[PDB]
């Protein structure tokens, strides 16, 4: 059950007090959709070519936790390398 | 035919700011203007900054093992570049006074994702007179290459303002955005 969100939302608030672990700047886009099963629904960090990431932590094999350096932008899940390869896999599998 | 991979690029944990311009580093004329403006963000920036020297080539950075063909050595650059990143690990400031760049190509396919910062003299006449106040052929190449970049990809912050306090205040407030932007709520 949704026991599930409210553990993935837990883990989110105790971020905001942790430090940046690393940053990242992306080479690809992320438009996130309901259907990338984020851990708490709302809380995927979209991002376009060339932004950079503050990452924390790691929450799972798909997702890190971390925010889009912006203004006003908070905390939230991230996609992992795997989890974007897997989406990219997804969409080219579909288009064909 | 017709002339048409990892998703995530790890960098500093703040973008390290880099000034290029007017011309070359090593001369009076870019020393002098540069020193000002380092000047300006240690006070202006009080705590919340580290302004550090790099000597090491940094436009080095990216079976036979890959050496580099001058002094500063591919191993020297590394040890720099994690000093850089440490510096930026607690999302301090971070500016450096770096003596090998002079253009943003130089560091465009490290891994430091620079602020480049382009202290612009406009009018080439204007930097011709304030060099022969104080090797001149050198010089205006170099500032010329740098007003043949496509601004707007090339650098993150110019500053063409003739007057200092101007060119400071201009800076400043890119840096109190970048600041606010990294923290939700010569030398
Ligand atoms: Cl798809």
């Amino acid at each position: 059950r949704r026991e599930a969100e409210r553990q993935a939302q837990a883990q989110l608030e105790k971020a905001k007090t942790k430090p940046v672990a690393f940053a990242v700047r992306t080479n690809v886009r992320y438009s996130a959709a309901q259907e990338d099963d984020v851990p708490v629904p709302g809380m995927a960090i979209s991002f376009e070519a060339k932004d950079f990431l503050h990452v924390k932590e790691k929450f799972n094999n798909d997702w890190w936790i971390g925010r889009l350096v912006k203004e006003g932008c908070e905390i939230g899940f991230i996609p992992s390398p795997v989890k974007l390869e897997n989406m990219r896999l997804q969409h080219e599998q579909r288009a064909k | 035919r017709m002339p048409f991979t990892p998703p995530y690029d790890v960098v500093p944990s703040m973008r390290p700011v880099v000034l290029v311009g007017p011309s070359l580093k090593g001369y009076e004329v870019t020393d002098m203007m540069q020193k000002a403006l380092f000047d300006f963000l240690k006070h202006r920036f009080e705590g919340r900054i580290s302004i550090t020297r790099v000597t090491a080539d940094i436009s080095l950075a990216k079976a036979i093992i890959e050496r580099s063909n001058t002094r500063s050595s591919l191993a020297e650059v590394q040890s720099e570049i994690e000093r850089i990143f440490e510096l930026a690990r607690t999302l301090q400031l971070v500016v450096l006074d770096a003596d090998t760049i002079n253009h943003p190509a130089q560091l465009s396919k490290t891994s430091l994702a620079p602020i480049i910062v382009y202290v612009k003299i406009s009018s080439p006449k204007v930097l011709q007179r304030l060099i022969k106040s104080r090797h001149l052929n050198v010089q205006m190449v170099a500032a010329d290459k740098l007003a043949q970049c496509p601004p707007q990809e090339s650098f993150d912050v110019i500053l063409d303002e003739n007057q200092l306090e101007d060119a400071c205040e201009h800076l400043a407030d890119y840096l109190e955005a970048y600041w606010k932007a990294t923290h939700p709520p010569r030398t």
